[PDB]
This record gives structure tokens, sequence and C-alpha cells, in this order.
């Protein structure tokens, strides 16, 4: 298990999700029906992280969010005034994305992109070459069962676009600056690429191994943002879009849409 | 649709330099197999002859003074002028005040000789 | 010393411009 | 001193040695030796800041009908020589190109400028294509940074004008590149690939070029070209 696809998703042995907790003063769970036209600034306060668990809809049949409702969404001081953004990025609109957050005061200072890898296109390539001649893709996501390919650029999940194939998914990373206060952060604990296996069907759908990998980015930069005993009440992380897939998580604000 | 040779040629013509491309707009690949600051143009091998014709042979500190401005390397003159007078080490001619048509006739004769003792290299007369 | 003059991302121009410079400073030393 | 002159002899042999050598590299440079820049590739050695981009206008409407398709630059960011932030943008980009596309490569620190370039020399922000660095034996070669390890290099990609003519092709190459550092600054080949596979036999303009950045159809613009 030396190969190419089998290297670079070695991260995945060592960053399996945990189990949600069932202790209530760990999180906090909030449920709204429009986000966007929410006040979170009374759900929240000085949180570090920020990361906006966003679906762009970019094309009109498919669903999501677009960049007026990110215009629309009141980011506060009162909320999150000094740490870090955590948003889902699109090539189309990341200039209008870091337009709309500079202009809520947050600055870009980081890109984390997952570099999309094929299932359906390893095993295409497994079955051309030749256990595995009948196997769902989302079956390889799960049992971590994935074909030796050696060469990786060849089952990148080029998906359709106009231009260049879409072939990574970028968490575009946006600080607002505090002169009052200090963010307390760890450097260089993690790179700001790792490969992740997706499926043909769903490249914007993150594993739960790459969302945990995507979770403990976050903690591992802002560690005093994490649970701790002195956060409990007055928790430092939140997500907004929030879904049960993975949400439900310590020292973490959940804000669902719509439940 | 352009034929994309010609084209070149011309932008090259009219845009690059002319060490980039030669005078019928073809790339000059001698520019680009040296390192950037040191071609030797043909300007410089003017200018190299020059210097012989006027100083002697050796005398590379007044000639790099007087014909290339001090912008050489003496021990480049001394190999280029080792090349045009076909001896790896030029002892004999060591201040001599050589012009062009005795440089020229010098070098056939080392060609020639060089051929009759069958140690030539590179064109150049080994020792 | 013949290590940093006998690099392989030198020249043959800059290597012998360095040689001749070494059997000056060493010619130098021979007279003194 | 009999140590010093032995070594006075053996650089003796190294400067016959590499006189020889010397003399057999100029040689064949003088008869038939042909450099690995390709032979329809347009080399520029000159500076942004004062080079007459209205010759190169005016080279390029004369020469072959149109304007670039595809603009390139690797811009020395201010952190060989570098360039302010305002002396990229004063660049006339706008002259350089109706319809086509443009490729700035962006560090970290220079990224949402980049964006910003793009956005004031006309272009509209659609795409971006990442280089993710490459080890010998196949994983990430990862960097440094301040929040992250920096092991990507993106090249931000702005259009303009009508690109839908039957020149431009679509859903082609990728964003991604997963190539080894083989340099400095040395970006892949890749992104001459991807171009190509972007514009198949188009007018290609490259601002901050190297030596190893010329190729065909490319007018390559450097300071050490
Ligand atoms: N004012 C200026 N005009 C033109 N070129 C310049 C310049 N300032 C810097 N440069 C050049 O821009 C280049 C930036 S590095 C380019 C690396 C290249 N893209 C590669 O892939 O190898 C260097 O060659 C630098 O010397």
């Amino acid at each position: 298990g030396e190969d190419q696809l089998s290297l670079l998703l070695k991260w995945r042995s060592s960053y399996i999700p945990p189990q949600k907790p069932t202790n209530e003063d760990e999180y906090k769970k909030i449920i709204c029906k429009d986000i966007s036209s929410e006040k979170l600034e009374q759900h929240a306060g000085d949180v570090s992280a920020l990361f906006i668990n966003i679906k762009w809809k970019l094309s009109e049949g498919q669903s999501g969010k677009s960049i007026e409702d990110l215009k629309k969404l009141a980011i506060s001081d009162k909320l999150i005034n000094n740490g870090i953004i955590f948003i889902w990025s699109e090539k189309e609109i990341l200039s209008q994305i870091v337009d709309v957050l500079e202009a809520k005061g947050f600055n870009y200072i980081e890109n984390f992109m997952i570099n999309q890898l094929s299932a359906d296109k390893a095993l295409e390539m497994q079955r051309k070459n030749q256990i595995w001649s009948d196997i769902t893709p989302e079956q390889c996501i799960e049992q971590e069962k994935f074909p030796p390919n050696n060469y990786v650029q060849d089952i990148f999940v080029n998906s359709e676009y106009s231009f260049f194939r879409k072939s990574k998914k970028i968490l575009l990373m946006l600080r607002k600056f505090n002169k009052d206060a200090q963010l307390e952060l760890r450097h260089q604990r993690t790179s700001d690429i790792f490969f992740d296996i997706f499926e043909q069907n769903k490249p914007n759908d993150v594993s739960k191994k790459g969302m945990e990998f995507v979770y403990k980015m976050i903690e591992t930069l802002l560690p005093k943002a994490n649970y701790s005993e002195e956060n409990k009440g007055a928790f430092k992380m939140m997500e907004l879009y929030a879904d049960d897939k993975s949400q439900p998580r310590k020292g973490w604000i959940s804000v669902y849409e719509q439940e | 649709p352009l034929d994309f040779t010609q084209y070149a040629k011309n932008m090259r013509k009219d845009l690059s330099n002319q060490d980039i491309c030669l005078e019928d707009g073809a790339l000059n690949h001698s520019y680009f197999l040296t390192k950037k600051g040191q071609y030797w143009t043909p300007l410089n091998q003017k200018a190299l002859q020059r210097g012989i014709e006027l100083f002697g042979v050796g005398n590379w500190k007044e000639i790099n003074y007087d014909e290339f401005s001090g912008k050489a390397n003496i021990v480049e003159l001394e190999l280029r002028t080792c090349m045009i007078l076909g001896i790896n080490d030029i002892t004999e001619y060591y201040g001599k005040k050589i012009s062009e048509e005795e440089q020229e006739e010098i070098k056939k004769s080392n060609i020639a000789k060089g051929k009759k003792e069958n140690k030539l290299k590179d064109n150049i007369y080994q020792k | 010393t013949l290590e940093d003059i006998e690099n392989e991302k030198f020249t043959n121009l800059e290597i012998l411009t360095h040689l001749y410079n070494l059997k000056a400073e060493i010619v130098r030393r021979l007279a003194e | 001193k009999k140590g010093l002159q032995g070594l006075l002899q053996d650089i003796e042999k190294r400067i016959l040695h590499y006189k020889q050598l010397f003399f057999k590299e100029q040689n064949e440079i003088a008869n038939g030796k042909r450099s690995m820049v390709p032979d329809n590739s347009i080399p520029i050695c000159s500076d942004v800041t004062k080079l007459n981009f209205q010759a190169l206008i005016d080279a390029q409407m004369r020469h072959a009908g149109k304007m670039f398709d595809v603009i390139m630059m690797d811009p020395p960011w201010q952190l060989y020589d570098s360039l302010s932030d305002e002396k990229i943008q004063n660049m006339p980009i706008q002259s350089l190109q109706q319809d086509g596309f443009i490729f700035v490569w962006a560090i970290n620190a220079k990224y949402r400028v980049t964006i910003k370039m793009i956005e004031n020399w006309g272009y509209k922000l659609v795409d971006e294509i990442t280089w993710v660095k490459k080890t010998v034996n196949g994983k990430i070669a990862k960097g440094h940074g301040f929040y992250l390890q920096h092991a990507k290099e993106s090249c931000l990609i702005g259009v303009k004008g009508d690109v839908d003519n039957g020149r431009f092709k679509k859903n082609i190459a990728s964003d991604v590149i997963f190539s080894e550092r083989r340099g400095q600054s040395q970006k892949p080949e890749e992104i001459y690939q991807y171009i190509n596979q972007l514009c198949p036999n188009g007018n290609y303009l490259e601002i901050f070029a190297r030596r190893n950045n010329l190729h065909d159809n490319w007018v390559s613009i450097g300071n050490e070209l």
C-alpha cells in the first residue's frame, strides 16, 4: 500500500470523526428559519471560528445559497470580532465572496483546499487496467478500500465547467483582526492542501473524514477556541448552515436552517 | 489560419533584441546556450579582433579598457584569442600585434599543422 | 579550494575564471 | 613549498581540461548547436516598466491580425528584482487583450490583490489554477506559512470580451496541477499544456518570463530573457 493514492489518503486513518456528545453543556445547537435574516449576536459572542458551511447555487437548477444571501447575513462585532471565517469558496464567486466579506471587516489570510479525487474514476481506472468488480464508490469512501492508483492526476474529480474543470474544493479563510485583543494561534500545524476522496456526482460533498480534517484544522489553528471548561456557555467556535452529519461537536455552536 | 514560424520571425524581428534573433528573424540559439550577461556577441568578437590588431596579444587589460569598456572577462578574452589562433596555450604570440589577415593566416596554418600532427580536438592545436 | 570552483552549477567560463584567479593567487604565494 | 607546486600542477591540468571543454562548447555552439528554446518562441528581454507596450500592440496587430488570447504573468511580488503592486497594475494589460484570459500566479500574501488586479484590468475572475507541490515519491511537498503549511501556488484566471468564438475550448484540462518543484520560482510546464488545451494554436503573451518559460507561439517578456 505504498502507491500514490494510498499515500495521499493515509491521513484518513488518523482523522476518524468522534461520536456526537450527549452532554448538552458541551455545545450549543440553534435552529433558525433564515440564517441570513437571523441576528446571531444574541446566540453567540466573541467566537474565534465562524465556519460558514454554505452550499452555493451557481446554477439555477440546483439548490444552495447566493451572494445576496451572504450579503444579507449579519456578522457583527458582538459576534466574531477576533477570529477566522471559514467559508466554502467557488471559482465563479470567489471575487464576490472576498468583496462581501471584506465589506464585513474580514480580510483574506489563507487558502485551505481539498484536492478532489474520484472513487468512481479510480474504480474505472482499475477496471480498465484489469475484488473491485462490484463495489459502489460510496462504499469505497466508507470502507476505506481504494484502488492502487500511482498517478492520481487522472482520477481528479474534473467536474463540468465552462473553463478549466473543477477539481478542487476551496475553504476560504478570512480573519477579522482585533487591535485590542490577540488571537492565540498555532502556526504551520497542518498543510493548506490535503487529498480527499470524493464522488463524481457529489463534488461538493466532503467526506466524514475530510470534514473531520477540516474541523481539526480549525481546532488546531485555534486551541483556545476548543472545548475547555472556561468555554462553557461561551463557545468560541460557530457553524452556520449546520448539518446533522458532523456539527453536534464539542465546543461548537451549531446554527441550522429550517429544521 | 496563420503560420507561426513566419509570425514568430516577424515578431522577433521588430520586438526581440539583436542578440535574441538573427537578421532573418530566426532565433539566435547561441544567446540561449550561454548564461545571461555573457554571450560574446559578434560585436564582442570584432572588438577583440580590433584589440589584437591595435594592441599586442596578452594585453587583455588594455584591450578590455579600450574595446570592451571593462565589461569583459580577461579569461574569456584569452580563451577567445586562443580559439581564433588555434593553440590552447597562446605563448609564442604573446605581444605580437597580429592584424586580421595575419590572424586568419595563423589560424589556417595552425589548423593545417594540427591536422599534420593528428592532434586536432575542436579545431584547436592541442599541446 | 577546488570544491568551490568545481561545482556543477558553474559554467565552463566561470569555472575557468575561478581556476585562473586561484592560479594567480598561488603563483603570488609561490613568489612570496 | 612542494605541496603548493603540486597544487599548481593540479590546477594547470584542470585549466587544460576545462579549456578543452570550453573550446568544444564554443565550437559546437558556433557550428550547429541549438538551444532548448523552441524555434517559434518570441523572447523579449525588457523591463515592463520601461517596455513600450505600444510597439508590442502594433507588431501583434500587423503580424497576427488580432490580439493575444492568453496573458500569463508570474509577478515579482514585493515581500531577482521585485515589483510593487502599483507597478504591476500600471502595465497596460487592457490594451493587450480584447477577448481572452489572464493567468496571474498569486502568492498567499498577494492573492486578494491579484483578484483586485484582474478586476481592475477589466477581467472577471472565473477560474483559478492551483499548483500542488509534489515530492519525488508522490506526496505533497509541504512548506510553511503563518496559519497553514504552504504547499500550493494559485494561478488566478480572469476572462475578457467575447471568448465564445471557437478559439477557446470549454471543459478542458484541470484547475489542479500536481507537479514537483523543479526550480525556485519555476512554475510547471503543465500550465502551458493547460493553456494550449484552453486555446489551441492561439496567440499567448507571458510577462515576467525566464528562459525556461520560452515556448512555441508564446511572446515572453522578462528581465532575464
Ligand atoms: N520590472 C521587471 N520587468 C520585467 N521582468 C521583471 C521585472 N522585475 C522582475 N522581473 C522578472 O520577473 C521574473 C519573476 S520570477 C518568474 C518565474 C517564471 N514564471 C518561472 O516559471 O520560472 C524574474 O525573471 C524577474 O527577474
